[PDB]
């Protein structure tokens, strides 16, 4: 998601001008306390998602 | 359980101890449970998410 969000984020700018993304079995191995975690990481590198 | 182990408060285990309760269609059981106690000060200082 690191990777992603700076790649998208267009010269001059921190924030992936795509901002939308798609996640998959977003949560599937994950416990919803850890999932939170991700949701934060996502959310917080700037990143729409679905 | 998790809570008591993340926290802090241990758990013990070697005991039958009995419980009977319901589950959210009104269905009954019976339960077995191991031995410890949950304490508000050990949750309330770790975070959650």
């Amino acid at each position: 998601t690191a990777s992603l969000s700076y790649a998208l984020s267009p010269a001059g700018s921190r924030y992936p001008l795509f901002g939308t993304i798609i996640l998959d079995e977003a949560f599937s191995r994950s416990s919803h306390a850890v999932a939170g975690r991700i949701i934060a990481a996502l959310r917080e590198f700037g990143l729409h998602a679905v | 359980i998790g809570m008591a182990r993340e926290a802090g408060i241990e758990v013990i285990d070697s005991q039958r101890e009995f419980a009977e309760l319901s589950d959210g269609e009104g269905r009954r059981w019976r339960f077995n449970l191991p031995t410890t106690g949950l304490e508000s000060q050990a949750l309330m200082d770790i975070d959650w998410e």
